[PDB]
């Protein structure tokens, strides 16, 4: 997408905020996909760990 | 493997946040993240 | 009324299948879509899911 | 451990209505519809060429 919008419901009218930032993730490998396939081969990549460590 | 590292492997092989390991919620859906949890 | 509405549903039962992404990673969920057809000219989609309703 | 995978190709369920038909044609004949009036005799004639 072209921008990121975040929102949550308060005890009243819902609040939202949009900030301009270029979001464009490079597909892993020499094949340009939009979503990961059901099946494929395992290749090395660099990703954000969710671990709080 | 999964989002290395932190992904505690469940009994069914699903990956959960390591902050949800032993947090009192059934995130694996088989209770394996909440079993054997140390005190 | 008629077996088309009575349906073989009584014999079948919904089932589960693997999705590529279930939000945070893959999972064996009944929502899994087996196939999608897009031959209609009016823009309607015919999705075949692993569950029944 | 052994995991056997099997797959095959089958016609789509939509093919019955949405399909192309390949024909071969030759030796064409022409059929014409002439309005012929001969001496105040108006008729509608369907006749080949
Ligand atoms: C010729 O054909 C048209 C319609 O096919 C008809 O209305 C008309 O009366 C005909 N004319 C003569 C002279 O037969
Ligand atoms: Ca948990």
């Amino acid at each position: 997408g072209d921008s990121i919008t975040m929102e949550f419901k308060k005890d009243s009218v819902r609040h939202s905020c949009s900030v301009p930032y270029e979001v464009k993730f490079n597909p892993v490998g020499r094949e340009l996909y939009t979503h990961p396939p059901e099946h494929g081969v395992e290749q090395a990549c660099q990703v954000y760990a969710h671990d709080a460590q | 493997e999964c989002n290395i590292p932190g992904n505690f492997m469940c009994s069914n092989g699903r990956c959960i946040p390591g902050a949800w390991q032993c947090d009192g919620l059934p995130d694996c859906f088989d209770k394996s993240d909440e079993k054997e949890c140390p005190k | 009324s008629t077996e088309e509405l009575f349906n073989e549903y009584k014999l079948t039962r919904p089932y589960m299948a693997r999705c590529i992404r279930c939000a945070v990673g893959s999972c064996h969920s009944p929502i899994a879509i087996e196939a999608v057809k897009s031959d209609g000219h009016d823009g309607y989609v015919r999705l075949q899911t692993s569950s029944q309703y | 451990n052994t995991q056997v995978s099997k797959a095959y190709v089958m016609k789509s369920d939509d093919c019955l209505a949405d399909h192309a038909e390949a024909y071969k044609a030759h030796t064409a004949s022409v059929q014409a519809f002439l309005n012929i009036t001969v001496g105040e005799h108006s008729i509608v004639t369907t006749v080949y060429v």
